[PDB]
């Protein structure tokens, strides 16, 4: 009598095959490559013509002296 | 019955394209995807250690 199929308690669970998480799609991404881009060639221009005054600044001292 | 799988003609419009143009070119796929599936790494690891640890058996 001690047999196995239960009453109730079932699911199930799917046979589904979904999980689109997406993600920023669709015109929004080669937005924030270009943009930081430049903003690296904004970085210079304010390092390498500042270097180029110290490079003018470095290149005088050895014009100043020998006589 | 039937089913119909990878049976899809693709979008070919102007806005659809970039989603396929930004994968390729920029990787949006490959890392979102399968660099986060393999971490992923914080799990416990279920290793028995057997000169102490013994597994299940039945009667």
């Amino acid at each position: 009598k001690q047999d196995m199929p239960p009453v109730g308690g079932y699911g199930p669970i799917d046979y589904k095959r979904n999980l689109p998480r997406r993600g920023l799609s669709g015109y929004s991404m080669f937005a924030v490559g270009i943009g930081a881009l430049l903003f690296g060639y904004w970085s210079m221009m304010k390092w390498n013509r500042e270097r180029r005054r110290l490079q003018i600044e470095d290149f005088e001292a050895r014009i100043a002296l020998m006589p | 019955t039937y089913k119909y799988v990878n049976l899809r003609e693709p979008s070919m419009d102007m806005k659809s394209v970039t989603d396929r143009a930004a994968q390729t070119l920029l990787w949006t796929e490959l890392i979102r995807g399968l660099g986060m599936t393999l971490s992923y790494l914080f799990r416990e690891p279920a290793t028995i250690n057997y000169p102490f640890e013994k597994g299940p058996l039945s009667p």
